[PDB]
Parts: C-alpha cells; sequence; structure tokens
C-alpha cells in the first residue's frame, strides 16, 4: 500500500542544473527522515544527502556538499534535490529512500529510481525503421518481426506493440552505445504467419529525452 | 514556602538550539529577586547537565540526541524527586516541553497522586512512532498516561519512566495548533481540555473553575502546572520555537497563575519553550522572557491588588 | 463539501490599486493546502478578467475603470451562478469589496433565498451620488438593497444588476467607521448592525446567536459569508484599505467563522480589502494574508482545538 516514486530525471550539461521530485504515499510523511542515493553505471550504492522528518535538518556526501540541496513539502508528501554545477561524475541513477533510525541507521523503503545524464553531448529522438519478418517465412508456421529505434541520447525509450495489446511473443533488448557514443535497441514480436495477412502490427516507441512517441506500421515487403 | 529553582536546557538540534540559554534569559530577567521578594526560600540547582553533541548534525540526531533526553529527563527526574523530598516546590526552567516527562516522573515518586494543569498552545501527546524524532516536544505526556502504554515504543534512554498519571488526571489549556492524532488521543481516551473557544465560550474565570472542580474536586492533591510560553499570543511571546496567533491575553494567563496560587496546592511548576534566539530583536528576547518571570510570580502569589505583604500599619503623627 | 474558489482582482484606480494582488497573496499563505486538508473538493478557477487596469489617466478613472468593473462584477456573478448551480461553495478572494456585487448578485440566481452576513469596519453601504469619485470599492451595498433601488442611479456596466436582498436579510458585524448618509440609511430602512460597542456590551457570542436569530430565524437559507479584512484590529490587519482601530481580536473573527459553519448553511464567501501594497514589511503582509487564510478555513471547518481529519486508531510498535 506504501510508495516511493522518483521524478524529474533529465539530460544536463555541464556548469548546469537540475531538480528531482520524489511522491511518498502510504504513510506519515512528515514522520520520517528521507535520503537521496545514487547508483553510478555498473558501480555500487552511493550515499548523496538526507534530510530530518520534521524539516529544516540537511546532511550531504563530502562530494555533493554546497552543490546539492535536499528539501521538502510534506504538505504535498514531496522530497526534493536541487542539483547545481553538475559534473560528469554526478551521472547516475538517484533513488529517494525513507531513513528509518529505530536501532541504528537503516533505509527501509525505496523508490524506482531515475537517471541523471551529464554528458556535454545533445538529447536525440530516435529513428524508427520496419523490420522485414521474412520473406521466405511467409507461408508455414509462425515468422519474427520486429522495430529498429536507433540514433536516440540519451536512455530511455520504451516500446509496446498495438499500444500494448500483443504482449504474448513479445522481446526488447537492451540498448547499445556505439563508438558515435549514441544508443540504439530492437524489440521484435512472435506471431503466426496465417494471421500476419490480416492483423495490423504498429510498435509505439516512445523517448521521453525528446518527448518523441513515434507509431510505426510493420508488413512485409514485395 | 520554599522554592526550588532548575535549569533544564534542552534541545532538538540547530534548528531548536538556544533552548539552552533558555533558563539563563529568565535568571537574567530577574526570577530570583522577584520570587526573593514574594518571601519565598530560594535554592537555585544551576543548569542540569545539557543537550549538546560533538561533530553535530550526523546521524546523532535520530540515534544519540534523543538517547541524551531520555538519559538527561532521568537526572532530571531525580534532582525534582530530591527537591520534592526536601519539602520544596519545584521551578524547572526550559528548555524543551520534555523536560516535562523528568519534572512530572520526580514529582510522582513523592507525590503519587498528583494532578498536571497543562498551559499550551500545543497538547505535546504524541507518541515516538507516530511522529518524527523531532526531540518529543510535542511528545512528553504520552510517556507519562498510564492508558497510551499498549500504544508506546519502549525506546533507547527511556526504559526507567513508568506511567505516573491517569487520562482523568491531567487538564489542558490554552490548545491552538492539535495534530490529527492528538486530538484523537484526547476524545477517544476521555482526556479534559479548554483551548481557546472553549475560553471565548466560558471566559478564563469559568475555565479555572471546571479545571479544579475536574482535578481536585473530590480531593485535595498536590498540582503540578506544566506551563508552555507559546500558550500565549506570538504578540506577547514573540521568542518561541513554534508560535501559535490567537493566544492568551497577558491578563488571562497571569489569571491561571493567580487561581493556581489560591488554591494553595501548587508542588511544582514548569516554564519551557521560550528559546529566545528566535526572537528578532533584544525587546522581543526580554519582553518574553519577562512574561515568563511574571508567570511562575503570580502562581506562587504575587497578584494586582495587595501582593500579598499584609499590612496591618496605620500611621498618623498623633 | 465542495468549494469553488474565484480569484477577483479589482481596483479603483493608482494610489488605491495593489489589492489585485490580494487574492495571489492569500494563495501564496498556502490557501488550497489548508482546506485541501479539511477534505473538501477544490475546484480553483483562477484569476478573473484582470483588465490590465487601460492608460492608468485620463478619464478612464471617471469611465473606463468604473465600466469596466461594473462588467467584471457582471462576469463574476456568471461564474458564481454557475459554480453555486453544480453544487460548490463559493470562495471569493479580492480585490476591492465591489466583488460583492456580483458574488451577491449570481448566489442570488440560484439562490434567492439567501441571507448576508456583513463583517467589516465600514457598512459599505453609500449611493453612488455619495460618490468619492475614486467610487465602488465601498458603496457595494445599494445595488442589492431592494429599497434603496428607487434612491440609485443607472451606472454605465450596472445595467445588469437586479436587487437581490431585502433590508432585514443582511446583518453588519464589525461596524467601527461609518459616514453620515450610511447611519442615516442603516437607522432609516431600519437593516440590523452590530458595532464593536454591541461586540463589547453584549460578546462575540450573543451577537452571533442574534444574527442567526434575524436571519436563519424562522426559516433554514444558505448564508453570504463577505468578510472584510480591515474588520479585525489594525494590529492584526496592518495590510488593508482605510484600517480603523479598536478592530475585533483574532479570537472573536474565528470565533464568527466557527458560528457560521456550526449553522452548515454557508453557501458562499468573500475575503476583501487584502492589498499587501499597504504592509511596510513582508512579515505585515504574510500575517495579513496567513490571518485570511485562517478566516476561510475556520468558516469550511478548521477548529483550532484540532481538525476534523479521521483517525480510526494509533500505530502498533
Ligand atoms: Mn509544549
Ligand atoms: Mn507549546
Ligand atoms: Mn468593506
Ligand atoms: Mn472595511
Amino acid at each position: 500500500e506504501v510508495q516511493l516514486l522518483e521524478s524529474g530525471g533529465g539530460l544536463v550539461q555541464p556548469g548546469g542544473s537540475l531538480r528531482l521530485s520524489c511522491a511518498a504515499s502510504g504513510f506519515t510523511f512528515s514522520s520520517y527522515a528521507m535520503s537521496w542515493v545514487r547508483q553510478a553505471p555498473g558501480k555500487g550504492l552511493e550515499w548523496v544527502s538526507a534530510i530530518s522528518g520534521s524539516g529544516g535538518s540537511t546532511y550531504y556526501a563530502d562530494s555533493v556538499k554546497g552543490r546539492f540541496t535536499i528539501s521538502r513539502d510534506n504538505s504535498k508528501n514531496t522530497l526534493y534535490l536541487q542539483m547545481n554545477s553538475l559534473r560528469a561524475e554526478d551521472t547516475a541513477v538517484y533513488y529517494c529512500a525513507r531513513l528509518r533510525a529505530d536501532l541504528g541507521l537503516y533505509m527501509d523503503l525505496w523508490g524506482r529510481g531515475t537517471l541523471v545524464t551529464v554528458s556535454s553531448a545533445s538529447t536525440k529522438g530516435p529513428s524508427v525503421f520496419p523490420l522485414a519478418p521474412s520473406s521466405k517465412s511467409t507461408s508455414g508456421g509462425t515468422a519474427a518481426l520486429g522495430c529498429l529505434v536507433k540514433d536516440y541520447f540519451p536512455e530511455p525509450v520504451t516500446v509496446s506493440w498495438n499500444s500494448g495489446a500483443l504482449t504474448s511473443g513479445v522481446h526488447t533488448f537492451p540498448a547499445v552505445l556505439q563508438s558515435s557514443g549514441l544508443y540504439s535497441l530492437s524489440s521484435v514480436v512472435t506471431v503466426p504467419s496465417s494471421s500476419l495477412g490480416t492483423q495490423t502490427y504498429i510498435c509505439n516507441v516512445n523517448h521521453k529525452p525528446s518527448n518523441t512517441k513515434v507509431d510505426k506500421r510493420v508488413e512485409p515487403k514485395s | 514556602h520554599s522554592v526550588a529553582v532548575i535549569g533544564a536546557p534542552f534541545s532538538q538540534g540547530q534548528k531548536r538550539k538556544g533552548v539552552e540559554h533558555g533558563p539563563a534569559a529568565i535568571r537574567e530577567a530577574g526570577l530570583m529577586k522577584r520570587l526573593s521578594s514574594l518571601g519565598c526560600h530560594l535554592k537555585d540547582f544551576g543548569d542540569l547537565s545539557f543537550t549538546p553533541v560533538p561533530k553535530d548534525d550526523l546521524y546523532n540526531n535520530l540515534i544519540v540526541n534523543p538517547r541524551s533526553v531520555g538519559l538527561a529527563n532521568q537526572e532530571l527526574a531525580e534532582v525534582v524527586s530530591r527537591a520534592v523530598s526536601d519539602g520544596y516546590s519545584c521551578v524547572t526552567l526550559g528548555g524543551d516541553h520534555s523536560l516535562a516527562i523528568g519534572t512530572i516522573s520526580g514529582h510522582a515518586r513523592h507525590c503519587p497522586d498528583l494532578c498536571v494543569v497543562w498551559v499550551d498552545a500545543h497538547a505535546d501527546i504524541n507518541t515516538p512512532l507516530t511522529t518524527s524524532s523531532g526531540n518529543l516536544h510535542g511528545q512528553p505526556v504520552s510517556f507519562l498516561l498510564r492508558e497510551l502504554q499498549d500504544k508506546v515504543p519502549q525506546l533507547p534512554g527511556f526504559s526507567w519512566i513508568k506511567p505516573c498519571i491517569s487520562s482523568a488526571s491531567i487538564v489542558y489549556i490554552g490548545l491552538r495548533d492539535v495534530d490529527p492524532p492528538e486530538h484523537f488521543i484526547l476524545k477517544n481516551y476521555d482526556i479534559q481540555y479548554f483551548s481557546m473557544r472553549d475560553i471565548d465560550r466560558l471566559g478564563i474565570q469559568k475555565v479555572m473553575e471546571r479545571t479544579f472542580d475536574l482535578l481536585i474536586g473530590k480531593r485535595q492533591r498536590p498540582i503540578h502546572l506544566s506551563f508552555d510560553i507559546d500558550a500565549f499570543d506570538p504578540t506577547l511571546a514573540p521568542a518561541t520555537g513554534t508560535p501559535v496567533v490567537g493566544g492568551l491575553t497577558y491578563r488571562e494567563g497571569m489569571y491561571i497563575a493567580e487561581e493556581i496560587h489560591n488554591t494553595g496546592l501548587l508542588s511544582a511548576l514548569d516554564l519551557v519553550e521560550v528559546n529566545p534566539q528566535l526572537a528578532t530583536s533584544e525587546e522581543e528576547a526580554k519582553t518574553t522572557a519577562n512574561l515568563a518571570v511574571d508567570v511562575i510570580a503570580s502562581s506562587f502569589g504575587q497578584t494586582r491588588e495587595g501582593g500579598h505583604i499584609v499590612y496591618d500599619q496605620l500611621p498618623t503623627p498623633s
């Protein structure tokens, strides 16, 4: 019944700033202290900051001291983290965490996290190309069919099929950074070949970072 | 009578810091001179063992910081028990309202049939788990109500507290700022209180008459007056951590204290939440401190007409 | 219940403007959070027309702002009529007291048997002939009285207003400053009022008990609370227009609002003359604004002794 939900993740350039929010519900928000913990890509957890549940008591890791600024609004059940003068080093997922001091120190409830990217590159929306199912696999059994999401920055994109109506046989793969320092991925779905003749297939690709939501039909060629 | 003065410099952290200067301010407002003038034998026990930190901030708050208070209250309760057994009435200068735990505890050890009058804008009847670890500025009554024990957790440093008082033995005056649970607790456990509405409804005079009919109606009992300074309207009491508007008039609070004196049963008094760093100016500080001095003094006899000091002389040049 | 919040930034020319920030100041004092906490459905309709006070010169004072005001009130009355028909109670943030024309008009269109409680140091009841040229902030009641109609002139922008209320259906509280004609009008037309003297002589409690015996004595009716901020002692309410000393105590105004709530029949409320430009300091501004928030909140249930917010039981360790 009890949740934390992070928001306001985005790309920001060197010298830049950004405000992370964390919605709580299912407890008396003002009854407990809160904490920001970040996970750098392919590294362990690192504590950033924490704030007293009453409010007006703020502590910071020596890495973020005087650049970041914890805050909250108990009336609206929200924690925040104003981040100024961000450098590439600050790139990570930032998870808001309920802090409990009942005997010692432990964080008893986390959010789903939210990504912060500090690169001196530019947010780019994806190109979406249809994947030819199989010229051969047209007559018998089944055949794979998919969407290519190419040349988007930064992560993430989300893929659904026929607005999420089709999910049996769907497989969406992790992305990969090219040498051009740019992300691309694919999502494939397996349906019976006989159905392809008279069943429409459209992948829905949503890129929050450029707010591009492309719907792309996929059907066989000559 | 005899009066014992106990400094109790409690605090929550940097945010509520300055409560330790809380007593010293009331002292520096000539508390001693005024109680002296009333004819009271005055033993001042200085300031009690503090609630400081080393590095400060850190995880002290929510771990070491509340352990410090819980035990500080233990020390206080010991001094109070000692002072009260020696026959003294106990004045306790604050400090945050948390010190009330120790004082009502230590008082109850020789005066087990004592009743409480709680003059405060708040009810300070939250638990440790029904609210943030904000140093129990509004949690001192839970530990002391025998009816609330099955809903309070044994905390580190509060192992020593045994519930002194029934729910039908504390009466509140001055309520203005009550949290949702507190109102529930008060209605649920059937605890009697008179807020600003009830004040405006019947007038201060009826409040004191009802209060005394409840607490000391059927048996004379020693009275514990816990006075929070926020109780007075913030125009009067501008140097308190959490000031609530629409508070008691100067005359109403003197009238309470005066009424309390006239029962004759006053056994101990707490004067708290008077942290003066909160003041914008010297005058704001001193005016609050000076108000405190008055409240204590009024409780121990100082009045508008006669002011004790009986005069049967009738001079002439006959 | 349900509550509709209507910003109405009205004005009476330069040297008297700034009250338009009135609604925004009350908002910025956390009006929404507090009414939300009371457990009442909140539809905020933002600010109203806010005609950018034309060229701020000329004969605009003489005709442009008054014509625009008269019509602005028409728009307001429409929004109020709409909000009130949809079942909402109507909170109107001001703005000058003139917005009382539109609100009591729009309210009357679905609630024709409504009564008024006027909490204000002034009676705000002159005729437009009696105007001080800086016009309509303190003579709004006239257009609404259905017995002073034969003695009030059809003005530019005010063609739409038809007299909503009888003289025996408005009751005043807080009277401290009154022009001679207003006193005459009140005595002449037999309008009931309780001033500071009556407050001191009877006590706030009896004032509300009499007020309710007058208005809702023999018939349950919807109540329109028009609250002028100047009504409170200037020590409490220092950021207002033409503030008068010897005004209501904080506790007395809460007591009024509280009493009004208990009747249960509160249908609409106006909170007006809350000019922050008038304040010398930030604190003076915020303290007045914060007082406003309290008054609204007290009228809609906020009890000081603890909120009505439900609590089934407390936690377990
Ligand atoms: Mn207190
Ligand atoms: Mn208090
Ligand atoms: Mn007015
Ligand atoms: Mn007025």
